[PDB]
C-alpha cells in the first residue's frame, strides 16, 4: 500500500489502468493478456538475517541495520515454552513493515528484471505515476505491461502476441510435457463467479498461464519465497475467455469490454464502468463480488462474536457486531449489493444476535419480538443495532 | 480423581459427611463412576477441589452400593451433583429447569469455582435458592 | 416408554480423558503395595506434569524414574499426544465450517493449536539452524547483484543514521508516540 | 573455548549460562592453585571436589522445584473494608477511582446523539456528556 | 477422613438419619419371563503388557520416586501473570480522545526540546447535533436581544452560530446585527471577514462601513 490510495482506490485505479493500456483487449491477431495473481507464501517466515542484513546495509547506516536484524533475533516466549527466532522476520516489530516491503522489493526486482523495473519506475529524476509510462513503445516493449505488489500478493499483467504465447507454451511443454492434458487438473480458477463468468479451460490458454507461471517461479529463487501454483490464480484473457478475473484486497473483479460483452449477460446492480482516457468513452465494465475468503472472515467474526463468545452484555454485543458490519460495508460498499451469498450471511448472522438477545432475556422462543428494541439509537436505550 | 477426592463408601458415609461440616460447603456427587459424563465431572472436581478447599469441599458418591438417596432426592441420571450447607439442601438456580440438582457437566474450572462461590454466598446469606451467574439453558438441559 | 415407566415408578474430551484415567487405572492396578495412595498421587503428578512438558516441547527425562514406568508414561503422552494433535485440527476445521462448537472448546482449541503452532515454528528454527541457511551463495550472489544494480541504476543515496540534531526529529518522535 | 567443553554441553540448555560463570570461576581458581604449586608435588583433589561441587550445582539447577499445594481461594465472605481517607490515601486511591470527567463520559444524553470521537484505531469511543452543550457545539472539547 | 474410618455402625437408614427431604410374586416372575422371551482398548492392552513388563521393579525402587519438580515453572509464571492481572487501573484524563492537535502538541513540546538542549549547552468529533445547535440558537437569541447595541453580542453569536450553520443564514443574522450595531466598526470588520467576495459585495461592505 502507498500513502495515497486506500485498497479500494487501488482496485478501482488498477482496473482503470488495465483499461487504459494500449489495445490490451484486442485478441483479433491472437493477442493474449495473462493476469497472474499470486501470494508469496511463507516469505516473512523464511527471510534470512544475513542476506536481509546486507540488503539493509545498502539502504541505511549499518548501525541501524544491525539494530534491525539484532531486534529480529530475540527469544520468543509463549506460556511455559521458549525459543529464539534465528530464521524469519518478526512481524510485531514496528520497522518490520519497512523490512517486509523492502525484501518484497528484492522479489519485485527478481520478477520484473533490472531493465523492466527501470521501465516501470521510469527516470529517477522524474518518477512516473503508478501505472503511467513515458511512451507507448516502452509500454509495449516487455511482455509485462502492468505490475504491482500488495503485501505478499503480487499482480503481473502480461500481454502476448501469438508467436510469444506459442513460444512460451512450447518451452514449458518442452520441459513439462504431459500428453494426457492434466494441465486442466490442479488449475484453480476463482470459483465464486457464475459459471461462464469464471474463465473457461482451453488447453492453449491453460498451457499459456501455467507456462508463464512456470517462467516466474523458475525466475524467483526457492530459498527466498515459496511460490505455489495452488496459491496462484492465473487469469487468461484471449480469443476464448472474455473475462479478466483478479482478486485484489478482497474484491473479486471480472472485467469485460463492450467488444465481447455479447458473450455473457450483464450483472446489472453493483457494477463499475471502466472509461478510457484517450477515447473519453466507456471502453469496459468490471463486475464485482466479495471474495470467498472475506466472506469466511465475516461469517468467522459473527460466529466468534456470538456463538464462540457469550455472557458479556447486550449493548456491547450490539456495538461490537455493529462496528464490525459497519467496517465491512464501508470497505466493500457497492460489492455487497452485487454478491448474493454474502447477503444471505448478513440475514443469518443478523438473526443470530436477535436470537442471542432474546435467549439472553428468557429461555422461551418469543413468537414475535419487536424490531424496535434492536433498531433504536443507543441514546434512547435501544441496542443501537444497524 | 479417586486420589484427592474422598470416595464415600455407603449412605452412612454420605449422611455423616454431610452432617459433620458446618463451616465448609459440602459438595456431594453421584455417578455410575464408569460413565464418561460423571468421569469428566470427577477429573474436574479434583482440581476444583484443590482450589475450593478452604471453603467448599468435594465428595465422590457412586450409585452402586448406595441406592438409598435415589428414592429420596429422585436420582437416576447419568450423573448428579448435590450441595449441602448446614445439613440443608442448597437449591441452585440454573437455566436447566431443575433447581434442586445439576445433572450437567461444566468445562471451565474458573466457572465451577464461580458457581461454588455463588452458592456459598447465598448459603451464608441463608437464602434457600441462589441465582447462578450463568444460564446453562441451551448448553445441556438434559 | 410406559413399560419402563411403571417398572421404575413401582420400584474428544471423552476419548483423551478416558486415555488418562485408563492409564491411572492401569498404574493403579500395577503394584497393590503399602502406601499405594501416595504413590498413585505422585505418579499422577508425573503423568500430568509429563503431559505439560510435552506441551512445552521439553525433554521430560527424570534421572530417578524406573525404565518401564518411564516407558508407559512416554507411551501415554504419545497416544494422548496423537489424539491431541488430531483433535486440535479436526475441531479447528469444525470451527472454520461453523457447524457445532462449544464456547470454551474454541478457546481450548485456540490454546492447543497455538502450542502446536509454536512447536512447529521452533522445530523449523531448529532444522534451519541444523542444516544451515537455505540460501546458497550463488543465489545470494545473483539476487544481491540485482538489488545493488537497481540502487545504482536509480542512484539512491543511502539513509544516514539520525543526526544528533535532526530537523524533523521532534515531529518524528511525536508521530511514533501518537 | 570453555563453552565448548563437555562440562557445559552435557547439561540442558537452560543451565549453560550458570555453568559458564561458575565454570570460569573454578577454572580461574584451579589455574591459580596450579600456579601456586611446585612442579614436583601437585594434587588434583582440589579440582576434584570443585568438579563435584559444579556437578551438584548443575544437578540442582537442572532439577526444578517440587509442586506446591494448590493455593486455595479465600473464603467468600463480605467485609466492611473500613473507610480510610486522606491526602495519602486519596492520591493512591485517586489513581484507581474514576475521575469526574470519566464519570461525565459515562453519562450519555437521552435525546441527542452523544458526542463521539472516532479514533483511527476505532470509532466506538463516545464522549458521553463529558463536554458541555455549548462546548459540544463549538467542538473544541 | 475420620468419618470415613469410623465405618457404619450397622445402619441408620440415612434417609431418616439426618431427616433428609424429598424436595403376585408368581405373576411378576411370569411377566418377567415374558419380557425375556420378547427381548430375545488395544492400546490399553499395550498398557497391560507394559504393566507386565513393569515386574522388574522392586519395592525398594518403588519407595523412591522423584515426585513433583514441575519443569515448566508454571507455578512461578502463574504467580507472576497473576500479579500482573490482579488489579489493572483507571486510565488517566489525558486519554479522552480530544487529542488537541499535532500543531499545539509539536510546536508545544519542541520549544521544550530546545529549552532542554539550551540548558545542556472540529478535530475528529462527530457533527454538531441539531438539538444542541437549537440550544445554541436560543441562548444566543437571548444574548442578542439583551442589548442589540452590544457589538460583541452580534459578534459572539456571529462566529458562534457561524460555526454551527456555516451558511449565509447565520451570515444574514450577522448582517442584520450590523444594521442594528453600525456605530461600532468591529462588527463591520468581522462582517466583511465572514462574507466571501473579492469585489462585488465586500466593496459595498467597505463603503457602508466607512
Amino acid at each position: 500500500p502507498s500513502d495515497s490510495e486506500i485498497p479500494p482506490l487501488l482496485v478501482y485505479k488498477w482496473t482503470q489502468g488495465i483499461n487504459n493500456l494500449s489495445e490490451i483487449w484486442d485478441v483479433s491477431r491472437g493477442q493474449s493478456a495473462v493476469l497472474l495473481e499470486t501470494t508469496l507464501g511463507e516469505m516473512a517466515e523464511k527471510i534470512d538475517f544475513t542476506l536481509l542484513n546486507r540488503l539493509l546495509r545498502l539502504i541505511v547506516d549499518p548501525n541501524i541495520a544491525d539494530y534491525i536484524t539484532a531486534k529480529n533475533n530475540v527469544v520468543i516466549n509463549f506460556k511455559d515454552m521458549s525459543h529464539v527466532n534465528k530464521y524469519g522476520l518478526i512481524r510485531g516489530l514496528k520497522f518490520a513493515s519497512f523490512i517486509f516491503q523492502y525484501y518484497g522489493l528484492v522479489i519485485d526486482l527478481l520478477l520484473l528484471g533490472q531493465e523492466r523495473a527501470t521501465d516501470l519506475a521510469g527516470p529517477a529524476n522524474n518518477p512516473n505515476e503508478f501505472m503511467q509510462f513515458k511512451s507507448k513503445e516502452v509500454e509495449k516493449a516487455h511482455p509485462i505491461r502492468l505490475y504491482t505488489r500488495y503485501l505478499d500478493r503480487i499482480y503481473m499483467l502480461f500481454h502476448f502476441e501469438e508467436d510469444e504465447g506459442e513460444e512460451l507454451t512450447d518451452e514449458y511443454l518442452a520441459e513439462n510435457p504431459d500428453p494426457n492434458f492434466e494441465n486442466s487438473i490442479g488449475y484453480n480458477n476463482r470459483k465464486c463467479w457464475p459459471k461462464d463468468s469464471r474463465m473457461r479451460l482451453i488447453r492453449q490458454d491453460v498451457n499459456l498461464g501455467r507456462a508463464v507461471f512456470w517462467e516466474i517461479q523458475s525466475r524467483v529463487p526457492t530459498s527466498l519465497t515459496s511460490i505455489k501454483w495452488e496459491n496462484a490464480f492465473v487469469s487468461v484473457y484471449s480469443k476464448n475467455n472474455p473475462n479478466l478475473l483478479f482478486s485484489m484486497c478482497g474484491f473479486e473483479v471480472r472485467i469485460l469490454p463492450r467488444q465481447r460483452m455479447e458473450e455473457v449477460v450483464s450483472n446489472d446492480e453493483g457494477v463499475w464502468d471502466l472509461v478510457d482516457e484517450r477515447t473519453k468513452q466507456r471502453t469496459a465494465k468490471a463486475y464485482l463480488k466479495v471474495s470467498e475468503e472475506e466472506i469466511k472472515k465475516f461469517d468467522s467474526r459473527i460466529r466468534g462474536i456470538l456463538m464462540a463468545s457469550g455472557s458479556t452484555t447486550f449493548t456491547k454485543v450490539a456495538a461490537k457486531w455493529n462496528t464490525s458490519l459497519i467496517s465491512l460495508f464501508t470497505y466493500f460498499r457497492e460489492a455487497i449489493v452485487a454478491t448474493e451469498p454474502l447477503l444471505d450471511i448478513l440475514v443469518k448472522g443478523e438473526t443470530r444476535i436477535q436470537n442471542r438477545v432474546k435467549l439472553g432475556l428468557n429461555s422461551k422462543m418469543p413468537t414475535r419480538f419487536p424490531p424496535a428494541v434492536f433498531y433504536t439509537p443507543k441514546e434512547l436505550g435501544g441496542l443501537g443495532m444497524i | 480423581a479417586s486420589v484427592l477426592l474422598p470416595q464415600l463408601r455407603t449412605g452412612w458415609h454420605v449422611d455423616q459427611a454431610i452432617v459433620t461440616e458446618t463451616k465448609r460447603l459440602v459438595v456431594i456427587r453421584f455417578g455410575r463412576k464408569n460413565d464418561r459424563q460423571c468421569m469428566i465431572m470427577d477429573e474436574l472436581l479434583s482440581s476444583i477441589a484443590e482450589r475450593v478447599r478452604n471453603f467448599a469441599v468435594i465428595y465422590l458418591c457412586d450409585i452402586d452400593e448406595v441406592s438409598d438417596f435415589d428414592e429420596m432426592y429422585e436420582l437416576t441420571d447419568p450423573m448428579t451433583v448435590m450441595f449441602f450447607y448446614h445439613n440443608k439442601h442448597m437449591m441452585c438456580d440454573f437455566g436447566t429447569g431443575n433447581n434442586n440438582k445439576l445433572n450437567f457437566i461444566v468445562d471451565d474450572k474458573q466457572e465451577m469455582i464461580d458457581i461454588l462461590e455463588t452458592i456459598f454466598r447465598g448459603a451464608r446469606k441463608n437464602k434457600g435458592l441462589v441465582v447462578s451467574p450463568y444460564d446453562y439453558n441451551h448448553k445441556r438441559v438434559s | 416408554y410406559i413399560g419402563n415407566l411403571i417398572t421404575r415408578q413401582f420400584e474428544d474430551a471423552y476419548y483423551d480423558l478416558e486415555l488418562r484415567n485408563s492409564v491411572m487405572d492401569d498404574i493403579l492396578e500395577m503394584m497393590p503395595e503399602s502406601i499405594r495412595q501416595k504413590k498413585a498421587r505422585t505418579i499422577l503428578q508425573h503423568l500430568s506434569e509429563a503431559w505439560r512438558c510435552w506441551k512445552a516441547n521439553i525433554p521430560w527425562d527424570v534421572p530417578g524414574m524406573p525404565a518401564p514406568i518411564k516407558k508407559i508414561i512416554e507411551r501415554y503422552i504419545k497416544s494422548k499426544a496423537d489424539a491431541w494433535v488430531s483433535a486440535a485440527h479436526y475441531n479447528r476445521e469444525r470451527i472454520k465450517r461453523g457447524a457445532h462448537v462449544e464456547k470454551t472448546m474454541v478457546k481450548k482449541n485456540l490454546g492447543r493449536l497455538t502450542r502446536l503452532w509454536i512447536k512447529n515454528e521452533q522445530e523449523r528454527q531448529r532444522q534451519i539452524q541444523k542444516n544451515g541457511p537455505e540460501i546458497t551463495p550463488e543465489e545470494a550472489t545473483t539476487i544481491f547483484s540485482v538489488m545493488v544494480e537497481w540502487l545504482e541504476s536509480r542512484s539512491f543515496s543511502p539513509i544516514p543514521f539520525p543526526p544528533l540534531t535532526y530537523k524533523n526529529d521532534t515531529k518524528i518522535l511525536v508521530l511514533a508516540l501518537e | 573455548y570453555l563453552f565448548a567443553s563437555d562440562m557445559i554441553q552435557k547439561f540442558p540448555v537452560s543451565v549453560h549460562k550458570q555453568m559458564l560463570r561458575m565454570l570460569c570461576a573454578k577454572v580461574s581458581l584451579a589455574a591459580r592453585v596450579d600456579a601456586g604449586q611446585k612442579n614436583g608435588d601437585r594434587n588434583t583433589v582440589l579440582a576434584h571436589k570443585w568438579k563435584a561441587e559444579l556437578s551438584k550445582k548443575a544437578r540442582k539447577l537442572s532439577e526444578a522445584p517440587s509442586i506446591s499445594e494448590t493455593k486455595a481461594l479465600p473464603i467468600p465472605e463480605d467485609q466492611p473494608k473500613k473507610k480510610r481517607a486522606g491526602r495519602k490515601f486519596r492520591k493512591y486511591k485517586e489513581k484507581f477511582r474514576l475521575s469526574h470527567v470519566r464519570q461525565l463520559q459515562n453519562r450519555m444524553e437521552f435525546g441527542k446523539q452523544e458526542q463521539t470521537v472516532l479514533d483511527s484505531y476505532g470509532e466506538e469511543v463516545g464522549l458521553g456528556m463529558s463536554n458541555t452543550s455549548l462546548q459540544q457545539a463549538v467542538g473544541a472539547t | 477422613p475420620s468419618f470415613l474410618d469410623q465405618e457404619p455402625p450397622a445402619g441408620y437408614v440415612p434417609g431418616i438419619g439426618r431427616g433428609a427431604t424429598g424436595f403376585d410374586d408368581e405373576a411378576a416372575n411370569v411377566f418377567k419371563t415374558l419380557e425375556l422371551k420378547l427381548a430375545q482398548s488395544n492400546v490399553k492392552r499395550q498398557f497391560a503388557d507394559l504393566k507386565e513388563s513393569l515386574a522388574a521393579v522392586t519395592e525398594s525402587e518403588w519407595m523412591d520416586i522423584p515426585d513433583a519438580t514441575d519443569f515448566t515453572r508454571r507455578n512461578k509464571r502463574n504467580r507472576i501473570q497473576e500479579q500482573l492481572n490482579r488489579k489493572t487501573y483507571a486510565a488517566p484524563d489525558s486519554l479522552i480522545p480530544g487529542n488537541v492537535d499535532l500543531n499545539k502538541l509539536t510546536e508545544e513540546r519542541e520549544k521544550l526540546l530546545q529549552s532542554q538542549i539550551d540548558e545542556n549547552l472540529v478535530n475528529s468529533l462527530s457533527d454538531a447535533t441539531l438539538e444542541d445547535l437549537q440550544k445554541m440558537r436560543t441562548i444566543l437569541k437571548s444574548y442578542r436581544k439583551a442589548d442589540p447595541t452590544n457589538p460583541q453580542g452580534w459578534i459572539a453569536s456571529a462566529r458562534l452560530e457561524e460555526k454551527a450553520r456555516k451558511f449565509s443564514v447565520a451570515k444574514k443574522i450577522i448582517e442584520n446585527g450590523c444594521q442594528e450595531c453600525p456605530r461600532s466598526s468591529d462588527i463591520w470588520l468581522e462582517n466583511i471577514r465572514l462574507h466571501e467576495s473579492d469585489v462585488h459585495y465586500c466593496k459595498t461592505l467597505v463603503a457602508t462601513a466607512i
